[PDB]
């Protein structure tokens, strides 16, 4: 459940046009928001490995 | 070299003796708990993936 | 002996005057909250019975 930059599948330089209207909601916790505004800060902690 | 390859396993995991493999495919992973905290110009939101 | 048998009831419970019993069977108990924490050789897991 992570994103690597190699998923773009293009070595070299480019600019991306992100579709902000068609943002689907697959898995939603209470944290999950659709409309970001300004400077986005996300602080997560991982505990209880099994 | 047992002592070398035994060190690579994570500190929390200690596997048992036998393993009855009955297929040509095995998934291996862990069940972690994520405690996310979001902050932007609109406001704050706190969640938790159990 | 009121003062003797009154002492047996738990400190949190203080019952009211009247009780309209309308059957030959009465369940009595409490609704508690349990916060369990598990640890073994495989790893750790944390839950909560609300």
């Amino acid at each position: 459940g992570r994103f690597l930059y190699t998923d773009v599948k293009y070595e070299g330089q480019t600019a991306f046009l992100v579709d902000m209207d068609t943002v689907k909601a697959r898995d939603h916790c209470w944290v999950s928001i659709v409309d970001p505004n300004g400077t986005m800060n996300l602080s997560y902690k991982m505990t209880n490995f099994r | 070299m047992s002592s070398l390859l035994n060190s690579l396993l994570p500190e929390y995991f200690k596997p048992k003796t036998n393993l009855n493999i009955n297929s040509s495919r095995v998934q291996y992973g862990f069940n972690a708990r994520i405690d996310m905290q979001y902050e932007d110009d609109s406001g704050t939101r706190k969640g938790s993936r159990p």
